[PDB]
């Protein structure tokens, strides 16, 4: 499961500071759960090539 | 005799009635390369073919 897509990093807002005793928003490249297979595109490299 | 016309007498407003045949020159933009000697054997291309 490596899969590559147009990902936003988290830029959170700071209005209170002190709020931010959170777990500082670590964010991650791990997936929760893997993405619904219709809206994936499998490449092989035959493909690629054409 | 030779039925061609090898020496022939002319006006001279007609020496240049020569000119007729057509002629076709690549633009000296191009670059004319013989692909001959790229028949290797461990070359593979992307469009498989038949």
């Amino acid at each position: 499961q490596v899969y590559m897509h147009r990902d936003m990093l988290p830029e959170p807002r700071l209005d209170d500071i002190e709020r931010f005793r959170q777990e500082g928003f670590y964010y991650t490249n791990m997936l929760e759960a893997p993405p619904e297979i219709d809206r994936v595109v499998q490449y092989t490299y035959e493909i690629a090539r054409l | 005799f030779i039925n061609k016309r090898i020496v022939e007498r002319v006006r001279v407003g007609q020496i240049l009635a020569v000119l007729n045949r057509r002629f076709v020159a690549y633009k000296g933009k191009m670059r004319i390369m013989d692909i001959t000697q790229s028949l290797k054997m461990g070359t593979k291309l992307a469009a498989p073919t038949v």
